[PDB]
């Protein structure tokens, strides 16, 4: 008995976030404010988040339920758009790694690329990449009736042994092997810069701003980290050692699911936590 | 000291023989000129990008 | 010796009942019949960026599309706005410059500030780059203020409490305005180029005849520091911003004040006015990060223009008065319409 | 787009490239801003950056204060001499009034100061005299040059056709500047920009928010003021008038970041004048001993406790006599140390 005093929290969980998306796309649409590279780039995350978690009543219905009546292209939207906000959400977060390498360890050139249409440009070309690697489960996206349960999970064509397990390889290696390395070792870099001398005595308001900027990027990739790693490495371990099946074990991946999309709730806090653009509009209009 | 404090005498003297006209005349030549020059000025009629160079 | 404050407090009595005696009307209550401006509001449309200090004073050019900027960090920039290009960027003997201008024709650029000389740089060098021509010295105070007459004469303002007027060419002072009790911050040059009006700290506005060189009307009313002044288009009126968060339209031909423009939820001082092409739109920038856009008719604000970090310290309109400009304290200048 | 104004865009990025890098250089800079009342050292400590961290003074700058040296000690004998009429101190000699009124006679030229062999003789005539050296050891009821006894002892050397001026003579100079002067040099691979405001004669309020952002304030007080007086009320101190003014800059909203650097100036006087004026003239509520110590201990005591910041800025006081090199270098040695320090202390991780 595990489903029917579940959804409540699923559903609170769910609200909250997209009620929180949805507050973060209002407050940088026709405002004077709001309109720096890294707020957009925030914007491009917040929507992603809410994309996440507005299938996710849709894809609880399925375990409240145990059938699927949505329909043939009701899944093959949800898998899609699963595939949609793991794979851009590292890497906008790759991309902000590097907007604040070419901002602090580089020199003054950082005005020449913070303009904002470099950074458009950047999101809509990471969202076709995004969706280019995406196009196959939009392909292979299918609902078997079959008589033990209902799944509308991926399927391949000509599996051998070819197209199950390279998949998941690649997925893996082209989300943590790849950009949190390069996210790493950006951080190094800027921890050395930044510790190896002593700083210049330069406009310190127009520099604490920065460091609050850099301190909540740091705080949003750590927490994406933590949030996403088991859930990486339980999958790897399915997929490769397979470990014989127990009740401890499905209740471990049944919680580092919950684990890994509770980011789209926990960004709108964070960076609204410790953030003075956005505290006096909350209390504005929580009068 | 003496010569400052004349000063401000003589300028008070010079300044208190000039000629005022009422308020409400020099109010409404003020209201006929915002009407007059109000079809040439950009702000009050923003045309919204036709003639516009930004 | 002793008596004669009790003659000039008489003569100041009958200026003040004199002006009380012709002022059986009011702007706020002939202007009921004309029609609001409603919400007058204006975007961004050139965000001239590239300063690296707090802007102090931006002055536009006759042909409405060049302009100069003058900021703590000892650099004119001579922009172009219309393409948001930077034709000049003059560096300054001292980085302390808290005043612009531009030259009516175009060819010279003063600029000054606390080192007390008034540096006239030609822009039309006919051999190479922009360097200076003119340093008018004599003041003993920072200049605050400084308007082009021609290419010859300059009128400009200190903070040993005088104006002065001077020829480029001579380098001396032709003539010298006192009377202010108090440091003149800002001058407005008439259209007609025969009257200039002054603003200081002691909260009164100065007229004055260029071509004579006497005071004749002084304007009074403001509770603190005027920081701003502007002429009415039509040569007859000026609103001055002071410190107390007021705004003031005064009157040549009525002598005394019209209109007071100011609002609840308002403490900040004013830096700079400026009005429209037609004079119906005054714009005062605030220390609120604000620039205010009021109606000089009916003393309501008609729109607001925000999108400044730090406080808005200098306003233009052009001639042709397509747009507004308004400088600021976070280096950047931004184009409205 | 394809168009003719590609030269405009091109000059406007050189603009933009030489506008970076003046602003990177300006950046590294450390910009102090003296303040400090009149008469405090604040143009002597400017002179003195000038000596240590230049080549100091050439033979035509030290040429060129000749003429403001010779004004300077003849403006000081004229106060001194007048000073006798608002004190009424008879003379030590009769032939004392004839020396002042030829002195009078050969100072009518107020264009600079001349010194001939005749106004040599009569400005040494008139030193040794009694009565006008009592008149100079009075020097706390009437407003003097705080250099008067330096150019004056020394007047037989000054007063040489061929004298030229050495380090002190151009350093204990006291002249009137009207704009704002500041100084370039370079130490311990830092460029120093130093700027002073001394002659500014208008509201400090309307420029004060010019110097926001600057890396130090060093706020000049001469210890020497106590015991004078103030020639507009007979009621008001320059040390209180001083202590206000600190009061005002170090809690001052444009200097929540501003390293507050106190300089007490002008001890060497501080200790020959502790001895017989009491420090009680300033401070009624003083009940310490009339000890050089005790007393600049006390002043520094109330000058930091004019401060309203002391949980988070901290005042930096050092005692210094600005006519002395060695003094000077070892303060500002330590003042450099100290602002070091702290940027690195500004150096963080987050
Ligand atoms: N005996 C002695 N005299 C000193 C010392 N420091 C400075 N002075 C003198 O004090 C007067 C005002 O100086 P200054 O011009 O800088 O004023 P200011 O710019 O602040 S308004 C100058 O004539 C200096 O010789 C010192 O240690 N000992
Ligand atoms: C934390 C939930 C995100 N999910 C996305 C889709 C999927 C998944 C993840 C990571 C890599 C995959 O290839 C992958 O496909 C799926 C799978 O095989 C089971 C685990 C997931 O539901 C999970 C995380």
């Amino acid at each position: 008995i595990t489903a029917i005093t579940i959804m409540a929290l699923y559903s609170i969980v769910c609200v909250v976030g997209l009620f929180g998306n949805f507050l973060v796309m209002y407050v940088i649409v026709r405002y004077t404010k709001m309109k720096t590279a890294t707020n957009i780039y925030i914007f491009n995350l917040a929507l992603a988040d809410a994309l996440a978690t507005s299938t996710l009543p849709f894809q609880s219905v399925n375990y409240l339920m145990g059938t699927w009546p949505f329909g043939t292209i009701l899944c093959k939207i949800v898998i899609s758009i699963d595939y949609y906000n793991m794979f851009t959400s590292i890497f906008t977060l790759c991309t902000m790694s590097v907007d604040r390498y070419i901002a602090v360890c580089h020199p003054v050139k950082a005005l020449d690329f913070r303009t904002p249409r470099n950074a458009k440009i950047i999101n809509v070309c990471n969202w076709i990449l995004s969706s280019a690697i995406g196009l196959p489960v939009m392909f292979m996206a299918t609902t078997k009736y079959r008589q033990g349960s209902i799944d509308c999970t991926l399927t391949f064509s000509h599996p051998t042994w070819y197209w199950e397990n390279l998949l998941k390889i690649c997925v893996f290696i082209f989300a943590f092997i790849m950009p949190v390395l390069i996210i790493t070792v950006c951080y190094g870099l800027m921890i050395l810069r930044l510790k190896s001398v002593r700083m210049l005595s330069g406009s310190k308001e127009k520099d604490r701003n920065l460091r609050r900027i850099t301190r909540m990027v740091l705080v949003v990739v750590a927490v994406f980290i933590v949030c996403w790693t088991p859930i990486h490495i339980y999958v790897i371990i399915k997929a490769l050692v397979t470990i014989p099946e127990t009740t401890f074990q499905t209740v471990s991946w049944h919680f580092c699911i919950a684990l890994g999309y509770t980011n789209s709730c926990l960004n709108p806090v964070l960076y609204a936590f410790l953030d003075e653009n956005f505290k006096r509009c909350f209390r504005e209009f929580c009068i | 000291s003496i010569a400052q404090a004349r000063k401000l005498v003589e300028q008070l003297k010079m300044e208190a023989n000039i000629d005022r006209i009422k308020v409400s005349k020099a109010a409404a030549d003020l209201m006929a000129y915002c009407e007059a020059h109000a079809k040439e000025d950009p702000l009050l009629t923003p045309v919204p990008a036709s003639e516009n160079p930004f | 010796l002793d008596q004669l404050r009790q003659e000039a407090e008489q003569l100041k009595n009958q200026i003040r009942d004199a002006r009380k005696a012709c002022a059986d009307a009011t702007l706020s209550q002939i202007t009921n019949n004309i029609d609001p401006v409603g919400r007058i509001q204006m975007r961004t449309r050139r965000t001239l960026r590239g300063h690296l200090a707090k802007i102090y004073a931006m002055h536009w050019g006759t042909d409405s599309r060049l302009l100069v900027s003058a900021s703590q960090d000892g650099k004119l920039i001579i922009w172009d706005s219309y393409t948001t290009n930077k034709v000049h960027a003059i560096p300054l003997r001292s980085s302390w410059v808290m005043t612009c201008a531009y030259a009516p024709s175009g060819n010279y650029v003063a600029c000054g500030g606390l080192d007390n000389i008034c540096s006239i740089y030609n822009l039309k060098t006919r051999e190479g780059n922009v360097r200076v021509s003119r340093e008018l010295a004599g003041h003993t105070g920072y200049l605050s203020c400084c308007r082009f007459l021609d290419d010859n004469q300059i009128v400009t303002s200190s903070g040993d409490t005088t104006c002065a007027l001077w020829d480029i060419e001579t380098g001396q002072q032709t003539t010298t305005f006192t009377g202010h009790t108090g440091d003149v911050m800002s001058l407005s040059l008439a259209p007609d180029t025969r009257l200039f009006v002054s603003g200081a700290c002691d909260a009164s506005a100065k007229l004055w005849d260029v071509r004579e060189g006497m005071c004749r009307q002084t304007f009074t009313g403001h509770e603190s520091d005027i920081n701003a002044i502007c002429f009415f288009p039509n040569g007859n009126a000026f609103a001055t911003g002071s410190d107390d968060a007021t705004c003031r339209l005064f009157d040549l031909r009525a002598d005394q004040e019209l209109m007071t423009y100011s609002h609840d939820n308002i403490i900040c001082g004013i830096t700079s006015v400026s009005f429209s092409k037609s004079g119906r739109l005054l714009l005062a920038g605030y220390d609120d990060f604000n620039c205010n856009v009021w109606d000089a008719l009916k003393a309501d604000r008609a729109g607001v223009l925000a999108g400044h970090d730090n406080r808005v310290s200098c306003l233009g309109v052009t001639d042709d008065g397509m747009a507004v400009a308004t400088g600021s304290w976070d280096s950047f200048l931004k184009i409205w319409n | 787009l394809s168009a003719e104004d590609k030269a405009a865009v091109e000059r406007s990025k050189m603009i933009d490239r030489n506008l970076r890098e003046d602003g990177e250089k300006a950046a590294r800079e450390v910009k102090l801003l003296l303040l400090g009342a009149g008469e405090s050292g604040k143009s002597t400590i400017v002179k003195q950056m000038k000596i240590i961290h230049e080549a100091g003074y050439s033979e035509e700058e030290c040429k060129q204060y000749k003429a403001v040296v010779y004004s300077n000690t003849i403006q000081s004998i004229i106060a001194i001499i007048r000073a006798m009429g608002r004190l009424k101190i008879d003379f030590g000699d009769s032939a004392r009034a004839d020396d002042a009124r030829q002195l009078f006679v050969l100072a009518g030229a107020a264009e600079e100061g001349f010194m001939t062999a005749e106004l040599a003789g009569v400005i040494k005539r008139l030193w040794k005299d009694s009565g006008v050296q009592a008149c100079f050891n009075r020097s706390r009821e009437y407003q003097l040059n705080d250099s008067a006894a330096y150019y004056l002892n020394d007047l037989d050397r000054i007063a040489q056709p061929n004298y030229i001026p050495t380090q002190q003579d151009v350093l204990r100079t006291r002249v009137k500047t009207t704009g704002i002067v500041e100084t370039h040099f370079t130490f311990k691979d830092l460029h120093f920009k130093m700027f002073d405001v001394g002659g500014q004669r208008s509201e400090r309020k309307k420029w004060i928010h010019c110097f926001e952002g600057v890396t130090a304030i060093i706020f000049c007080v001469a210890l020497s003021d106590y015991d004078l007086v103030l020639a507009e009320d007979e009621e008001m101190n320059r040390m209180h008038e001083s202590m206000k003014l600190f009061d005002s800059i170090c809690n001052n909203k444009w200097f929540t970041d501003t390293s507050i650097i106190l300089f007490l100036n002008k001890k060497d006087l501080f200790e020959e004048k502790i001895k017989k004026s009491p420090l009680t003239i300033c401070y009624p509520e003083y009940a310490g001993s009339n000890t050089y110590e005790e007393a600049a201990a006390y002043i520094q005591c109330q000058f930091e406790d004019l401060n309203k910041r002391k949980d988070t800025k901290e005042i930096y006081t050092h005692f210094t006599c600005a006519t002395d090199t060695k003094n000077v270098q070892f303060v500002f040695d330590a003042v450099t140390d100290v602002i070091i320090k702290n940027n690195l202390k500004d150096c963080g991780l987050f």
